[PDB]
RNA sequence: UUCAUCUAGACAGCCGGACGGUGGCCAUGGAAGUCGGAAUCCGCUAAGGAGUGUGUAACAACUCACCGGCCGAAUGAACUA
């Protein structure tokens, strides 16, 4: 039964001639569901060792999966970031920006100031909805978030710093290629 | 400052546009019943020495040492202006002096009574914010309270002395702070004010915001800074006042404004309201706070200072107070948000007219309402009715909305019950006097025209709480004026001597004239009960009442709560009970009514008076019920018209129609006090099985009929597995979104249920409703006040009784350990009789 | 109102903290026993309560 | 672009609908054309821009089966359970579940429907849990 | 003493994900994983329970199992005296 599995990552060996190395430093599971729609980790570093051919294992570390597809190999390189993660923190998370607002109405109703008065901006209200006006940046390069903060940014006001869905090297069929 | 006259004050109230009807609004300890204090010395009153904290709105000598205001008493003013301020108002004006009617306001949530009474006759509104607690929850619901009438409002934001003493502030954050309040202020208008004028807002440069601190004496507004210093700058007002609210700023050494931050290419330059409108203020904080003396003069002089033969021998911190209150003083930054941007009385009867009229908003009279006519037939209405200063007869106190009233004049009173038809609340006597008031003492006038508040005493003989008295025939009522508060704490009041009784029930009246809602009533349990709004405001109701209404000593309970005995089996035997003369026997058995229909009788549909035929074909068919044993029913009880009946079920038998007499006079007796505790009882029918009468006639009298029948029901009734109804209120309260939590975590320790939990739109605002067992109701207003923040508005009635899984004849069980006590009290004995007497087992 | 970030800072070092259930003491959030030897250095740790 | 919940004929509404500058009377009342072998929970949806009603109805997978039972029922007159589980009738809940949007990252026709099946928490449904390596659609 | 995991990478620590049917059915004034009862199924899967905590009025958003990362060599649990 862990005979099972020992075996089922094992179990898909070679199958195809060109392929693509990934990255997923923040993607969902429901961002995954996704590219899976489109058809067209250790335990597997000592699988090649074993069933050997290629030299192509100094790349892998991190957390890191993988895909096939022999079709046109730029034609797939764009399916990669047609998911575009622009995920808005958890409840507060680290500053990877720099921060800043600008005046616009909003279309929120009056009632959500609560947030906005915790981080010194001035806001009226206007044509029913909170307008804001003298615009102002939350604090510096890389400082706090704090849930007051985040909690505006990450569901009121929809801006947030996307954790993209990458792609490394590849292997065409023979040797490889860094970028496009 | 100086106090002008009697009838020169008549005079302008002619002059209607220089009219101001308008209240103070805030949270408890938010400084207003000493703002006022600022403004009567600016119309003589008060010495402008040491009368700064006798505030005289707080006319009661309870008022005036707890330092609260408790009941709404007003005041009105004569006030002098110059022609370089009285352009500036769009709203037709005439003249340069100008008459305030306000009303100085309690501001805690028992007194929300006296709030919605004083803004039903004004139309501005004065809403004072403490700096440091800034705007806290009861400034939001007397907000409320006001644009539901549709009031003008404007803020002054106040105690900063607070801000800069207890607080260390610098000058951009204590900006910030008045930022951070004039925000959270408009929300609230942006939800609940009339979307009739969205001119309603509120903003600092419009000069619709003051700052200061009432009690140490001074306050601004940019507008009173605008002219004040474009004098010698020689620019302008407009373009200039806006420049010192918000993002905009100057930049010296570059001599020319700015937009944004502007960071002036490092350490950003300040708003225009930081080192032009408050570095004079801070440095006087800073250079007298901290003794710089021989800084003091020069940096006095620099800033226009003068001295007195006692203050320059004053400094700092007592110099503060004495010196800022001569540098801005207070009416001026008052009087100027008040006569510029509060509605006169014309400018606001015409848009509260047709939603302030109970009858058609076109009437002819409601047309002149709008046009603020004072030769129409008289309109007024009375919302309050205030102390005499002699034993107990209240002058009333409302505002009149058409024609005139001229002392002596008779006039037609309508209560809150009249319609223009026929015999209603309308009392025809005249008025002996009409006076306009002040800090009680008030100044007969002969005449007073429409658009102003005024006293009347004449009257309430004839009113209740509140009332609209008229000079036309058909001049509808106007509209009911319901507060956000509802009766809803209350005690039971008994006299502790037994004879002062009579001066307990004129009290209780007289208590009700006082409070526009307190309530004082008898119950079916037959107690004086007299409720109030919270746990404080029945105290003061009681402190009226020991001392002044009834005058005599009384001591408070615990209200008794009434139950009523039932039934729900049918009955575990059959019963029998025999006679003192024990030649006569009755046979029945007794079983529960279908609660639908022992509704259908408390809801008159079924009436002895009423005939049968009729009373059996309805009971026949949709009640479960039978249509020949709805014929031969026989009476009702207790009180011949009560949920509890008879009817015949036996054969060829004696001489049933001589003792029809002696049977329902003991139903009687055993309906209105049965078993378990003698109280009233509800939803139990019991059917005569057989009877054996004896002959003659005299051993078959009243006397031998009744003490078997009320003998020989108490025996048919615990057979049926005795149960006891509990009355159960239906609560409604009005919370927002914020603590609603702290209302369903009272209602199950309190043993509730809610049926309906909705929202007003917009608003957060939802109101919850839920069936309230009054047994475990008591206290429970003032803790869900506790469980909410002050943040729920609850309003009680009766929807219904039930009965009880828990089992009342035992005493251990939590519905039998209540009427374990029930006797005790009553002056009963341990036990209640068991079925073993009353039932003759022969 | 203690500025959220820091009502969280100092809620770490009074609020957020375990107690011993016969020793009183006040311990580590995470720690497994107590580290007074009246009671023995008992295992019977509860977290400390928190407010409202 | 909003969503709504489970309604049988009729339905509150304004507390977001009144804000939003739509008279909720016409929608409410519109709601029950979308709501009427027919009632029971479901779900709905309406996507509108500064005018009147327009709402449409959801694929909710829950009430698919339901409606697939004996639709027989009155409200508050059966007051014991929703026991209301019929005949598995297999090719209706292919037919159903294959209308699902084709959702759930859909491998097979029939990877959608094993999760429709499986929802023997719906009702008996003749059987639960249908054969696992069966034919296809 | 007994039983377990680990170079096919364990234990701790730190980091990324924590899905879809779907708010599952029973009921509930309101219960969407998280008052509760029963069906504890499935799909996409490197994996995610018809949901281990905080929380909401109900959602939320924080959380854990469960899945990977990083580190690379030993660690875990119930017991006895
Ligand atoms: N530091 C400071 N204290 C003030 C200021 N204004 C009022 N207070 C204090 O606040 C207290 C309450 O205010 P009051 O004016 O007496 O009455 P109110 O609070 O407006 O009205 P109530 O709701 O009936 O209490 C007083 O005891 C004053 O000492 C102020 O401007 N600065
Ligand atoms: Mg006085
Ligand atoms: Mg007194
Ligand atoms: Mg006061
Ligand atoms: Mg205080
Ligand atoms: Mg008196
Ligand atoms: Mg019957
Ligand atoms: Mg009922
Ligand atoms: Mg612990
Ligand atoms: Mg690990
Ligand atoms: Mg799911
Ligand atoms: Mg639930
Ligand atoms: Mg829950
Ligand atoms: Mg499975
Ligand atoms: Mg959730
Ligand atoms: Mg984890
Ligand atoms: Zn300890």
């Amino acid at each position: 039964k862990k005979a099972e599995y020992f075996a089922k990552l094992r179990e898909y060996l070679e199958e195809y001639k060109s392929l693509f190395v990934v990255g997923v430093d923040n993607v969902s599971s429901q961002q995954m569901h996704e590219v899976r729609k489109e058809l067209r980790n250790t335990m597997v570093r000592r699988a090649i060792r074993g069933f050997l051919f290629e030299k192509l294992l100094p790349f892998v570390k991190g957390n890191v999966g993988f895909v096939f597809t022999n079709e046109p190999l730029t034609e797939i390189k764009n399916v990669i970031v047609s998911n575009r993660v622009a995920a808005p923190a958890r409840a507060g998370a680290v500053a990877p920006e720099d921060i800043w607002v600008r005046a616009v109405n909003t279309g929120m109703e009056p009632g959500k100031t609560s947030f906005f008065q915790a981080l010194g901006v001035p806001t009226k209200i206007a044509r029913g909805t909170i307008e804001i006006v003298s615009d102002v940046k939350v604090v510096d390069a890389g400082n706090k978030v704090g849930q007051s903060e985040a909690s505006l940014l990450n569901l009121l006001n929809i801006s947030p710093f996307t954790f993209g869905l990458t792609v490394v090297q590849v292997y065409d069929n023979g040797q490889v290629f860094p970028s496009s | 400052m100086v106090a002008f006259t009697v009838d020169q004050m008549r005079s302008l109230m002619d002059k209607v546009t220089n009219v101001r009807n308008m209240s103070v609004i805030a949270h408890v300890d938010h400084g207003k019943s000493t703002l006022t204090d600022s403004l009567v010395q600016r119309a003589g009153i008060i010495s402008a020495a040491k009368a700064g904290e006798a505030r005289f709105t707080d006319t009661r000598k309870d008022e005036q040492e707890r330092g609260i205001t408790i009941k709404s008493t007003a005041i009105s003013l004569y006030s002098e202006m110059s022609d370089e301020d009285v352009k500036e108002i769009k709203q037709k004006t005439d003249g340069n002096s100008f008459l305030i009617n306000l009303i100085d306001s309690p501001g805690h949530v028992d007194f929300s009574s006296e709030v919605t009474a004083a803004l039903r006759v004004t139309d501005g509104a004065l809403v004072v914010v403490d700096t440091i607690e800034g705007v806290c929850v009861q400034t939001e619901t007397v907000l409320r309270q006001a644009l539901g009438e549709r009031i003008k409002p404007v803020v002054v934001i106040n105690k900063v002395d607070r801000a800069l003493l207890e607080l260390q502030v610098s000058k951009e954050d204590l900006y910030q702070t008045f930022a951070r309040t004039v925000e959270s202020v408009n929300v609230i208008v942006s939800t609940y004010a009339d979307e009739v004028l969205g001119d309603v807002q509120v903003y600092p440069a419009r000069g619709t915001v003051a700052f200061g601190s009432g009690l140490h004496g001074w306050a601004f507004t940019i507008r009173q800074f605008a002219t004040r210093y474009a004098k010698k700058f020689g620019v302008d007002k407009a373009k200039m006042m806006d420049r010192l609210w918000g993002d905009s700023f100057f930049n010296p050494k570059t001599k020319k404004w700015t937009n944004k931050d502007t960071d002036a290419e490092g350490k950003p330059l300040e708003r225009a309201f930081n080192m032009f409108i408050l570095d004079p203020i801070f440095r006087l904080f800073t250079a007298i706070m901290n003794f710089k003396k021989d800084e003091i003069p020069v940096l006095l002089e620099k800033l226009e200072i003068v001295l007195k033969g006692d203050e320059k021998d004053l400094e700092g911190k007592a110099l503060l107070k004495v010196v800022m209150r001569k540098f801005l003083p207070a009416a001026d930054a008052l009087l100027e948000m008040i006569v510029l941007h509060l509605p006169s009385p014309v400018t606001a009867q015409a848009y509260r007219a047709e939603q302030l009229y109970e009858g058609p908003a076109d009437d002819a009279n409601c047309i002149a309402i709008k046009n603020c006519d004072p030769k129409a037939d008289l309109m007024l209405y009375v919302s309050k009715m205030v102390p005499t200063s002699d034993k107990g007869r209240f002058y009333a106190f409302g505002r009149v909305f058409a024609g005139t009233v001229k002392s002596g004049q008779k006039v037609r009173i309508q209560g809150p019950n009249y319609v223009p038809g026929k015999k209603d609340d309308l009392f025809i006597k005249a008025i002996q006097r009409v006076v306009l008031m002040m800090g009680r003492f008030v100044e007969p006038i002969d005449d007073c025209p429409a658009g102003n508040i005024i006293g009347l005493v004449g009257i309430d003989q004839f009113l209740l709480k509140t009332g609209t008295l008229t000079t036309s025939e058909t001049a509808h009522n106007m509209k009911v004026m319901k507060f956000s508060v509802s009766p809803v704490v209350q005690v039971a009041v008994e006299v502790k001597n037994a004879n002062d009784l009579p001066k307990l029930v004129e009290g209780l009246k007289r208590l009700s004239k006082s409070d526009p809602c307190v309530l004082t009533y008898m119950s079916e349990s037959g107690e004086h009960i007299v409720a109030g709004t919270g746990e404080l405001h029945l105290e003061i109701c009681l402190q009226d009442l020991e001392h002044d209404h009834a005058g005599v000593p009384l001591k408070i309970s615990p209200p008794v709560v009434a139950y009523r005995e039932t039934v729900e089996s049918e009955s575990s035997q059959t019963a029998l009970s025999k006679s003192p003369n024990k030649h006569n026997r009755i046979y029945l058995k007794a079983e529960p009514i279908d609660e639908e229909v022992s509704l259908a009788i408390e809801n008159g549909i079924i009436n002895p008076r009423d005939d049968f035929k009729a009373r059996a074909r309805i009971m026949a068919d949709d009640y479960g019920w039978d249509v020949t044993d709805a014929r031969k029913i026989w009476c009702f009880g207790p009180d011949g018209n009560g949920p509890n009946l008879v009817i015949d079920q036996t054969k060829a038998v004696q001489y049933l129609h001589e003792i029809k007499d002696s049977v329902v006079a003991a139903f009687q007796w055993a309906t209105k006090e049965g078993p378990i505790f003698g109280e009233e009882m509800r939803s139990v029918r019991v059917n005569i099985l057989d009877v054996t009468l004896h002959a003659d006639a005299i051993h078959r009298g009243g006397g031998q009929i009744i003490p078997t029948m009320r003998r020989a029901t108490y025996a048919g009734f615990l057979l049926a597995d005795p149960k006891i109804q509990e009355p159960v209120f239906l609560v409604e309260i009005q919370c927002p979104e914020q603590a609603v939590g702290g209302i369903y975590s009272v209602l199950n320790k309190k043993r509730g249920q809610v049926v309906s939990e909705e929202q007003r739109p917009g608003t957060p605002l939802f109101t919850v409703k839920a069936y309230l067992p009054v047994n475990e109701s008591f206290g429970f207003t003032g803790e869900l006040r506790q469980a909410t923040g002050g943040q729920a508005f609850p309003q009680m009635v009766f929807d219904h009784w039930s009965t009880l899984g828990s089992d009342p004849l035992d005493p251990t069980s939590k519905a039998g350990e209540i009427v374990l006590a029930a006797r005790k009290r009553h002056g009963m004995k341990e036990e209640v009789p068991g079925w073993q007497e009353y039932y003759d087992k022969l | 109102i203690i500025e959220p970030s820091l009502k969280a800072l100092a809620s770490k070092y009074n609020c957020d903290k375990s107690v011993c259930r016969k020793c009183y003491a006040r311990l580590p959030p995470r720690a497994t026993n107590c580290r007074k030897r009246k009671c023995g250095h008992t295992n019977q740790l509860r977290p400390k309560k928190k407010l409202k | 672009l909003y969503l709504r919940a489970v309604g049988g004929e009729v339905g509150l509404a304004p507390k977001i609908g009144p804000l939003g500058l739509s008279p909720k009377k016409v929608g409410e009342d519109i709601a029950k054309a979308t709501k009427e072998k027919g009632i029971k929970v479901t779900v709905q949806l309406k996507i509108q821009n500064r005018q009147a009603a327009a709402s449409v109805v959801p694929s909710a997978s829950s009430l698919v089966i339901t409606a697939l039972k004996e639709p027989p029922r009155d409200r508050k007159k059966d007051k014991n359970v929703k026991h209301s589980g019929n005949i598995q009738l297999d090719e209706i809940i292919e037919i159903a579940r294959q209308m699902r949007d084709k959702s759930f990252g859909r491998t097979l026709a029939s990877v959608t429907k094993e999760i429709l099946g499986t929802a023997q928490s719906v009702g008996c449904r003749v059987d639960f849990k249908n054969p696992h390596d069966i034919i296809e659609g």
